[PDB]
């Protein structure tokens, strides 16, 4: 939520797992300053095939 | 240690208790006395205590300015009344202190001509402060300004003028003045003596140091 | 050779938890609201009378409180446990009987229990039917014995108000301008007053500053405007040394420009100067003597006391431009903390006066003109108003009394019940004045001046880091004192009186000022004789303990404190180099044949203030007393406060751990109290099987942690393992959680009202 | 983030289950390492905690000795199934047509 | 204004200072041995502080009480006036003064000797005054005028007011609050 | 400088004694989490506690607490702490040690409404900058700021080397 | 990197972190610490050094004068002061009397050469005149207490100066850290080499060395605030960051004026501040 | 300085009389004529000479039989005594030696 610099926001390909939490590669904790000490995460999720492919690319 | 020296009784006098006054001038040092200036006039109420003197300035001295003199004796009083009037010449001759009342209750001090190994205290009866008074350009304002041109309950007690004239009802009362040097303060000093024997026990201050300090430290 | 410990003065501990400290603060404020300050404002306002038709008037005799109570629907009452009330939604209240005396034609008719509204009782107070009792007697009323009290109860939800900090009113306090000038100021509050005057240097020459007058005006008129008009006594009451003469000349020079040398002149002067709300002279006379300057007296207009005070602000500032030696808003010597009867005080104050006003107006408007029977106005009080307002007051969070121009915005929170150290640690907090303004960083650090009464680690983490703080363990909070004999102690201690000389005697370098509470009581020399003579009178007991007397040697002044609402800590008196506890007194304290106000009275615990113990030299162990020792502190680890308690070896982490423990304590899921199953919150959270700490502190002995905790004993590993653990993570067990570690019970609330209308139709 | 306070919990924890006792850990004082060293060398473990240790997947033990011992950890409120939320499309505000 | 101002090596010569500076202020016009040029030596503008006022001439340390009476006693044997101030309350009783443990001030005493002033060694002065041990302390030294006047209203109308000397010196008396605990603690 | 030096050296001593396959030391040596500063900082002496880069201000008339004298400048007495974090703390150590502590979380606390109003300003100012087709970065009126990206027209995004697109010692031996 | 820096840091404390930044890109014609950086041509002796350190570092009138003194004389009154030329002579400076009567006379109270005298060569006397503009003849006390506050030699504006040195084997040479907010002065004092001395202050080099040298200036102490926090930035972002402060001709801020003369819109401003005056001066 | 009036106690002013300046009050007669020669002096507070005279500076207090200094017992030293505020304080005497091989500062 607090986004400094533009790596507070990329876009990961999603795959649905049973337990309710966001699991990400701890490999990815530098760019979003994560510490998994109970922080949240948003998601978007785009609703447009332009926007899409706009996001994976870039 | 032992007390090897100056084991002085210290005697008490009434003669002078309701007499007796101290003044003190706040503007004046110690070497500068008034035993040489010549009093006028000595104005006093005996309750609620407000001394005011005159002393006069003598002219032909040096520190005179004639030239200030005759201004501000024209401005304070009229060119050529000379009915009533601040100054009785053509010049500023007197000068007017003002006191103003330190304490009410001046039952815990007391003065103490000391001797030849005795000391004698005498209760005082009031202390004032004189310090010199600026009437006279508020008079000479005066004279320029007049040369120009069922109800609720309330409280009179607590504002100026009401105070005002509570105290202008009680009349004034003129004094003779004596100076240090006359032969009048040398017979009045002696008054603050008390003939009394050398060595005689108290029938009073009989009272414990336990006593006494319950006595000061009151209970709540 | 070692000096012999005292090794049992710990206990001077848990005796003192008994009478004062851990939430005994709140209670012993409410308990002095409605004992004394409830009369008190009752005797400030006892007889109203009527403008029309005079000679026709209310007298209040007596106030009450008395035992709580309820209204029903017949007319019916009964006596009230709190639990019924948090379930009812209703408020925990006492009605407040007051006696009149009044007119009807005859001239003395009287009432005994006249009830015109309902004071909110709060918890384990005087009046409450909860304190005294056996924890047998507790179940009957469905309350934990455990349960700190000290907060109300107001439509059902639980509110504590909050201890307010504040600057110390009726105090110079020399500050630096924004355009780099130096000037003074004090906030002048009395009881019927607020207003902060100040003193500015804006060119060399010294102009005082008001909200009353329209422009600032030169201190050398004031001077001349109170009754001194020479310019010589004027400079003798700043200072006879060159540097401040040389300071102060271009203000003697711009007296001298226009012609005010009359006190008359001066007084026309000011009259011109004044926002018009006689009209010149009597309007500049009053305001001198009401208004600027008001915490001075004025006996009969005579203003020589008020002279020798600016003469002292003038001074401080003249001698603050040489070495910028400024005072800083941040010493605890000058806060003061306003508990629950401190705003209580106010608000039953303005609402009371305005009970008076309202009742004024319908007496006013129903005597000149209905019939010539005379009425009564018994059936006039209409209770409404001061029930609301005080039960609007508390629940909302809002204290807006026009009177005292005070428009503070939530003193009260709801009383956090996550488990049981949030609530006692929510009843100590420390709400400060400034309420994130901005990022100052000035009043947000630590500065030493806490040291052992407020806690170094616990405070919030986020945007209030350091605003809100939390009380030690061992301190205690000042009440108001009786301010009589302290004056005439301190009258025949060979304090002369300020009157009885120039201002010469201020300037000598032998003479100190003595103050009480911002007022000069006169001057004094031999100052060390005055503050040892004035301690051994305050240890005997002549004095009631919490007076303090400090010297503060640069600035030539001897303060003598005694209001209420600073923060004192007791100490153990230390006497050429021995402790003034030895082995017999831990005894008998152990065995039961003294308790703590014993140990008071005979000079060998004493309260240190902050300003005291700016002068005192306190050692913390015995093995640290050398020569010059005054004081030996009783219990180190009180420094630390409640929250920080639950640590184990807290000074073995580094310190900004010890405050994430302090902000996550407040939410550990656990029990609330032996009551947990009988109340209904609004959120609840309990744990399944709690368990006991296995390495406690002794604040966890003390404030009975152990007997209903938060937390359960985890057999840990300390091993990398399987990489889920990476940032922060920890990998639990299953068959941990399975068999019931972490198993929690969650509580919600589901309420519904069916109300009757105003028509005769009801929800069904 | 030396929190060695939480080392020497562990260690003092330890050394209380096994005879029964409780250490302080008070500010200031408290029960110092050289007395629970001993109070555990008396029952069989190690002075310092760590413990010869078998791995569970593989069978074969551990190179490193680990630090086992009882440490007093408590639930915090802050559950997932309270924090947990997704909205696909629901209500609006009247006046700006937004969620 | 020549801004271009020119400097030298040349090392300045302290006497040719000394006497530039002296000729620049030791000439003098008091050859006008007149009225008006003529000067009072006794009525001198007042220097500030008031041990100092003379600034033009024809050319402290604190006493203590053992001092003040030594020299009272042995080094002048002139009487001289003090001005003492004493605690609220004296240890007596009002005698058949109609009373309830009020105040005992000097005005309800009577006259004849009331007490005797113990000067100890070494610089310890005590009152006693009884039983009791009052202690004396040099007060705050005034160095302005105090005149020992009296007043005395002999007709109703008019008076004599008379000035008795002048007031140096301020005694402060105070309890002995170690003593009067040490008696008896509380 | 002294203290200085008195930290340095118990630092310098206390990772001589260590054992390798020590935890803090390897987590140490592979930079993963820690630093030497706190191996030494919690096995040999904690070091000066420095307060906006000075000593322990005074807080009380001319003394920082009430148990030391007035008017000292020793090392214990402004803020100088002598045991470690093993040893643990004593009082007016701790004292100052939270008081150093305190200006780390303010300063946090701070950061957000310091530096995010100065980023909203400069996104303010700087979002209309594009980079056209024939290399220019012109404004959104069209007036050039800069005639090619920063000189060499290349991107921060793609820097081999310190600053500079290559660094050719690298690729040839590749 | 302004979140990365903890505002961490013998004399001549200058500001660091996120205030830097902020005092740089708020082009402000005033900062807080300006420090002017001036090279020496002839860097081998301190006595160089010291000799034009004096010549720039602001000297006070009672800092050198042994005694002023007011003087009451029957036939006149005036002010005379010595100066202790002993400590000219060993500050080395280029000061005697007649210089002290050139200082004199610059805006102080419509005094006159004629009213000031050079009786010796370390003497001067300043004889009064009535200033006739709400004052009195007695403004001897005004000029007694302000004419030791009167510089006779250096610069008006430069507060202090420090003597700094390096610290390499192969040489040993003295740089001037000047704390002061007047570079065309600093520039021009003989002795110092002005083809090589810099500033903080962006606003004092773009009146001082152009537009463009304070382009070059802000690349430069931005990179230095951020090079001292141990942050990197790639050069080309300052360098953008510059270009787009000085494109204009003039250091333009990135407060909301400077936006407003970067920034046509009305939307965008109205979004910032100001209630409702700049949309309906717009409709207007 | 300030002085004032025995009488009142205003403020005095200077001002020039027909034979002499005169001290005059504003407010009553009293004038005191200025017959000689009065003086104040301020002595205000000097330059730090510390860091001027380090690095061979332009001494010259050095005199034929001179002291050799007490460590090294030759005459290859300077010496100086300066004010080191105003000039009513008196003089400090302090001296500093320089030879091959040789540094050392004293007092
Ligand atoms: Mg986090
Ligand atoms: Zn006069
Ligand atoms: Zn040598």
């Amino acid at each position: 939520q607090p986004s400094l610099h533009k790596l507070s926001i990329m876009a990961h390909l999603a795959r649905v797992k049973p337990h309710r939490t966001f699991r990400f590669n701890e490999c990815v904790c530098t760019p979003y300053n994560a510490d998994f000490d109970g922080d949240e995460m948003n998601l978007h999720l785009p609703q447009t095939e332009e926007a899409k492919a706009e996001a994976l690319v870039l | 240690d032992d007390p090897v020296v100056q084991e002085i009784d210290v005697y008490l006098a009434k003669s002078l208790a309701e007499k007796l006054y101290l003044f003190q001038y706040p503007v004046r040092p110690a070497s500068m006395t008034y035993d040489d200036i010549p009093h006028l006039s000595a104005k006093i109420k005996p309750k609620q205590q407000k001394v005011e003197l005159e002393m006069a300035i003598d002219t032909l001295n040096p520190n005179y300015c004639r030239s200030k003199g005759e201004q501000i004796a024209l401005n304070v009083d009229g060119a050529c009344a000379d009915e009533t009037s601040t100054y009785s010449s053509k010049l500023m001759d007197k000068q007017t202190f003002c006191s103003s009342q330190t304490t009410s209750n001046t039952s815990r001090y007391a003065a103490a001509l000391y001797r030849q190994g005795e000391l004698h205290l005498t209760p005082l009866h009031g202390i004032l402060q004189l310090r010199p008074s600026f009437s006279y350009l508020d008079k000479a304002d005066a004279k320029h300004r007049e040369r120009e041109a069922e109800q609720a309950r309330q409280r009179r007690v607590q504002s100026y003028e009401f105070l005002q004239k509570k105290h202008a009802e009680e009349p004034w009362v003129h004094l003779h003045y004596y100076g240090l040097r006359d032969s009048r303060s040398e017979h009045e000093r002696q008054y603050l003596l008390c003939p009394g024997s050398s060595g005689v026990e108290n029938t009073e201050l009989v009272k414990s140091p336990s006593e006494y300090l319950m006595m000061l430290m009151p209970p709540s | 050779a070692p000096i012999p410990t005292v090794e049992e003065k710990w206990r001077l501990l848990p005796a003192f938890l008994k009478v004062k400290g851990l939430v005994k603060q709140h209670i012993d404020s409410f308990n002095y609201f409605i004992n004394v300050e409830i009369k008190k404002i009752m005797k400030a306002n006892e007889k109203v009378t009527s403008d029309a038709d005079p000679m026709w008037y209310l007298k209040y005799l007596n106030i009450y409180v008395g035992l709580p109570d309820v209204e029903e629907s017949f007319n019916v009452t009964r006596p009230v446990s709190p639990h019924e009330c948090r379930l009812r939604d209703m408020t925990y209240s006492a009605p407040i009987t007051v006696d009149i005396e009044y007119t009807r034609g005859s001239q003395r008719i009287i009432r005994n229990a006249l009830p015109i509204g309902r004071m909110p009782i709060m918890l384990r107070s005087s009046n409450c039917v909860l304190t005294g009792k056996t924890p047998a007697e507790f179940a009957k009323l469905n309350e934990c014995p455990l349960d700190p009290g000290g907060y109300f109860i107001v439509k059902g939800v639980e509110k504590v108000i909050l201890i307010q900090e504040q600057l110390s009113k009726n105090r110079i306090i020399v500050e630096a301008d924004r355009k780099g000038a130096v000037g003074a100021s004090v906030t002048s509050s009395t009881h019927e007053k607020k207003s902060r005057t100040n003193m500015a240097v804006k060119q060399g020459r010294f102009y005082l500053r008001h909200n009353t007058l329209s422009e600032d005006i030169p201190i050398v008129i004031i001077f001349k405007a109170m009754g001194v008009e020479s310019d010589q006594e004027i400079v003798q009451m700043i200072g006879t040394e060159e540097h401040v003469m040389a300071a102060f000349g271009p203000s003697l020079e711009e007296c001298q420009k226009a012609q005010i040398f009359t006190q008359m002149q001066a007084l026309k002067y000011i009259g011109n100067k004044v926002r018009r709300q006689k009209t010149k002279i009597e309007e500049a006379r009053e305001l001198l003597a009401s208004t600027i300057l008001t915490h001075v007296p004025v006996k009969e207009f005579n203003f020589r006391a008020k002279c020798i005070y600016t003469a002292v602000m003038v001074r401080r500032v003249i001698l603050a431009q040489g070495d910028n030696k400024v005072d800083d808003r941040d010493y605890y010597g000058n806060k003061r903390l306003e508990l629950a009867g401190q705003l209580l005080s106010l608000l039953f104050e303005d609402l009371f006066k305005k009970f008076n006003s309202e009742m004024k107006k319908i007496a006013d408007q129903v005597i000149p003109k209905q019939r010539a029977a005379q009425f009564d106005v018994v059936k006039h009080m209409r209770q409404d108003q001061i029930t609301n307002g005080m039960v609007n007051a508390i629940s909302t969070g809002n204290w807006s009394l026009k009177r005292f121009k005070m428009d503070r915005q939530g003193v009260t929170q709801v009383l956090s019940r996550l488990s049981y150290i949030s609530a006692l640690g929510m009843m100590t907090r420390i709400s400060s004045q400034f309420e994130k303004t901005r990022k100052v960083s000035g009043p947000r650090s630590l500065q030493p001046s806490q040291w052992g009464m407020l806690c170094p680690s616990d405070t919030p983490e986020g945007e209030a880091c350091g605003l809100v703080k939390n009380l030690a363990l061992m301190t205690h909070i000042t009440t108001d004192m009786e301010d009589g004999p302290i004056v005439k102690l301190a009258s025949n201690l060979g304090v002369e009186d300020v009157n009885l000389l120039c201002g010469e005697e201020l300037s000598y370098p032998n003479v100190f000022l003595v103050f009480l509470n911002g007022n000069i009581l006169g001057v004094i020399r031999d100052h060390k004789k005055l503050v040892n003579t004035f301690r051994l009178m305050r240890r005997a007991g002549y004095i009631n303990e919490f007076v303090s007397i400090s010297t503060n040697l640069t600035d030539r002044c001897v303060y003598i404190s005694s209001d209420g609402g600073r923060l004192c800590r007791p100490y153990i008196i230390v006497k050429k180099q021995k402790p003034a506890v030895t082995n017999k007194h831990m005894e008998e304290l152990a065995q039961g044949y003294r308790n703590f106000e014993d140990f008071l009275h005979e000079s060998l615990v004493e309260y240190l203030d902050v300003n005291e113990e700016n002068d005192c030299n306190i050692a913390l162990y015995e093995h640290t007393i050398n020569k010059d020792t005054t004081h030996l502190e009783i219990e180190p680890f009180t420094l630390l406060g409640v929250c920080a308690g639950l640590i184990p070896y807290p000074h073995h982490n580094q310190s900004p751990r010890n405050t994430y423990q302090c902000a996550m304590g407040k939410q550990a899921m656990g029990t609330i109290g032996y009551n947990q199953r009988n109340r209904i919150d609004t959120l609840m959270y309990l744990l399944a099987y709690p368990q006991k700490p296995m390495v406690k502190t002794k604040t966890i002995e003390l404030i009975e942690f152990e007997k209903l905790p938060a937390g359960q004993n985890a057999t840990v590993a300390v091993m990398s393992y399987s990489g889920y653990d990476i940032e922060d993570a920890l990998v639990l067990n299953k068959a941990s959680l399975d068999r019931g570690f972490g198993r929690c019970l969650v509580y919600k609330n589901a309420k519904c009202t069916l109300k009757r209308y105003t028509n005769q139709t009801f929800d069904k | 983030r030396m929190t060695v306070g939480k080392l020497i919990e562990l260690l003092a924890g330890k050394a209380g289950v096994l005879d029964g006792r409780f250490h302080y850990g008070t500010a200031f004082g408290g029960s110092k390492v050289k007395d629970v060293c001993e109070d555990l060398v008396r029952h069989g473990y190690n002075y310092l905690g760590k413990d010869y240790v078998t791995s569970g997947i593989t069978g074969e033990p551990l190179e490193a000795y680990i630090y086992f011992g009882p440490v007093y950890y408590q639930k915090l409120k802050h559950m997932v199934l309270d924090k947990m939320h997704a909205r696909a499309r629901g209500p609006r505000a009247v006046l700006t047509r937004q969620p | 204004r020549p801004e271009v101002i020119q400097s030298h090596s040349i090392f300045e010569q302290g006497p040719a200072e000394m006497m530039k500076k002296k000729g620049n202020w030791d000439k003098t016009v008091d050859v006008s041995d007149m009225g008006p040029s003529h000067i009072i030596n006794i009525k001198k503008e007042k220097r500030e502080t008031d041990e100092e006022t003379k600034q033009i001439l024809r050319m402290l340390p604190k006493d203590v009480s053992v001092a003040e009476l030594l020299r009272e006693l042995s080094l002048t044997k002139e009487e001289e006036l003090l001005f003492l101030q004493l605690p609220d309350t004296l240890p007596g009783q009002p005698p058949t003064q109609d009373i309830a443990e009020n105040a005992c001030t000097l005005a309800d005493l009577t006259e004849g000797q009331v007490g005797k002033l113990l000067i100890r060694k070494s610089g310890r002065v005590q009152l006693l005054l009884g039983k009791v041990t009052l202690d004396v302390t040099m007060g705050t030294a005034c160095s302005f005028l105090q005149e020992l006047v009296s007043v005395g209203l002999g007709d109703s109308r008019t008076g004599e007011m008379t000035v008795l000397g002048h007031v140096k010196h301020k005694l402060v008396c105070s309890p002995d609050f170690e003593s009067l605990l040490d008696h008896k603690h509380r | 400088k002294e203290l200085s030096v008195i930290r340095d050296h118990a630092g310098s001593a206390c990772l001589r004694e260590l054992d390798k396959s020590n935890s803090p030391l390897t987590m140490a040596l592979c930079g993963s989490k820690g630093s030497f500063i706190n191996i030494s900082q919690m096995i040999a002496c904690v070091g000066q506690q420095a307060i906006s880069g000075s000593r322990v201000p005074d807080g009380f008339e001319n003394r920082s607490l009430p148990h030391f004298e007035k008017h000292s400048k020793l090392p214990a007495a402004k803020g100088f702490v002598a045991n470690s974090f093993y040893s643990g703390l004593t009082p007016t150590e701790f004292f100052f040690h939270t008081m150093a502590g305190r200006e780390g979380l303010v300063d946090t606390a701070v950061k957000t409404a310091e530096t995010g109003y100065m980023q909203r300003r400069l996104v303010k100012s700087l979002e209309d900058l594009c980079s056209q087709y024939d290399l220019t970065v012109r404004s959104s009126t069209g007036d050039i700021i800069q005639f090619i990206y920063g000189g060499d027209g290349l991107d921060p995004a793609a820097m081999e080397g310190k600053d500079e697109p290559l660094e050719f010692k690298r690729v040839l031996d590749n | 990197p302004g979140t990365q820096m903890t505002l961490k840091t013998a004399s001549m404390n200058i500001t660091l972190g996120v205030p830097r930044i902020k005092e740089i890109i708020n082009a402000s014609k005033a900062i807080s610490t300006p420090i002017i950086t001036a090279q020496l041509d002839k860097d081998d002796d301190a006595d160089y050094a010291r000799l034009v350190k004096g010549r720039i570092e602001k000297t006070l009138l009672g800092e050198i004068s042994e005694y002023i003194e007011e003087v009451f004389l029957p036939d006149d009154c005036f002010i005379l002061v010595k100066l202790s030329l002993e400590r000219i002579r060993l500050l080395r400076l280029e000061v005697n009397a007649e210089t002290v009567r050139y200082s004199i006379c610059t805006s102080k109270l419509r005094v006159k050469p004629g009213d000031v005298a050079v009786h010796g060569e370390a003497v001067v006397c300043v004889t009064p005149r009535e200033n006739s503009k709400s004052s009195m003849y007695y403004v001897l006390q005004f000029l007694k207490e302000d004419l030791p506050k009167v510089v006779v030699q250096g610069i008006p504006e430069v507060s202090r100066a420090v003597i700094h040195i390096d610290e390499q084997s192969g040489k040993e040479k003295y740089k001037l850290l000047v704390e002061g907010d007047n570079l065309r002065a600093v520039m021009a004092t003989h002795g110092v080499k002005g083809t090589r001395t810099t500033s903080n202050n962006t606003y004092e080099v773009e009146k001082t060395l152009g537009i463009e040298a304070a382009r070059t200036t802000i690349i430069n102490e931005i990179q230095y605030t951020m090079v001292n926090h141990g942050m990197s930035i790639d050069r080309r972002h300052v360098m953008l960051l510059s270009d787009l402060m000085t494109y204009k001709g003039e250091v333009l801020g990135i407060t909301r004026f400077g936006l407003a003369k970067m920034k046509e819109s009305v939307l965008m401003l109205a979004s910032f501040e100001k209630t409702a005056d700049h949309l309906f001066d717009a409709a207007y | 300085m300030l002085l004032f009036c025995p009488g009142c106690g205003n403020g005095l002013i200077v001002e020039e009389g027909q034979r002499c300046h005169r001290f005059s009050c504003n407010t009553c007669p009293y004038v005191h004529n200025i017959t000689r020669k009065v003086t104040n002096r301020k002595y205000p507070k000097l330059k730090e000479v510390d860091d001027v005279l380090g690095g061979a500076a332009a001494w010259e207090n050095v005199d034929s039989t001179a002291e050799s200094c007490p460590k090294c017992e030759h005459p290859r030293a300077y010496f100086m005594q300066l004010q080191t505020r105003s000039a009513d304080e008196p003089m400090t005497t302090f001296y500093k030696c320089c030879n091959a091989q040789c540094g050392h500062r004293w007092r």
